[PDB]
């Protein structure tokens, strides 16, 4: 992608904000983040499963491959967030989680924003173009993308199997690594205009 | 920390 410059100046302002915000109140540590990913079954039309892993810097929350019958829409995204919000009460056996994620339609139509007020979540400002300030896809996919890296599965199973092990192989640090880089991608992006870094 |  060729940024723009309002693109350039939203990521600019949003960068610039969340680097102040921090450093004001750090929350670093209530982030949820997510994304989506197409995992392809030959890594040297193509098979593909579609896979959703959600986050955050004490570790894995939640994650989900559609399956068939399954619609990638905003009512489904909302399901997903219940169930991802269950485990994270589980796992966090006290400031409330704000969730980091693009703009995907799903991410910003109805139910999910109810679903989101209704469940006590903040959305943080997220500017477009963007995956190099979203750490599902720079920390998270970069890595699963070496960790394929040239697999071949068979069926979604195999798939999946070989998202599993990629996770369960991963230190109890590895997430926050992720999290914690985003100040200084928030400021190689101030640095840099608006810019790619 | 991090998750149990
Ligand atoms: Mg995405």
């Amino acid at each position: 992608h060729e940024l723009t410059e309002n693109q350039k100046n939203r990521r600019f302002e949003v960068s610039s904000s969340l680097i102040l915000r921090n450093h004001n109140e750090p929350f670093l540590d209530r982030i949820v983040t997510c994304d989506e990913k197409w995992i392809l079954y030959d890594n040297r039309h193509p098979k593909k499963v579609m896979v959703t892993i959600w986050w955050s810097a004490a570790g894995l929350i939640h994650y989900s491959f559609l399956n068939p019958g399954e619609t990638i829409t905003s009512e489904k995204y909302a399901q997903e967030i219940d169930e991802m919000n269950q485990k994270l009460q589980r796992l966090q056996l006290r400031k409330g989680p704000i969730l980091l994620h693009d703009n995907a339609r799903p991410h910003v139509a109805q139910p999910t924003l109810q679903k989101l007020n209704e469940l006590g979540y903040e959305v943080l400002p997220h500017p477009p173009y963007s995956p190099d300030l979203l750490p599902t896809n720079y920390h998270v996919f970069k890595h699963l993308n070496n960790f394929l890296q040239g697999k071949r599965f068979h069926n979604q199973q195999d798939a999946e199997n070989a998202f599993q092990e990629f996770v369960e192989s991963q230190s109890t640090d590895f997430y926050a690594t992720g999290i914690n880089q985003l100040i200084s991608r928030w400021q190689k992006c101030v640095d840099c205009n608006g810019s790619y870094f | 920390l991090y998750f149990a």
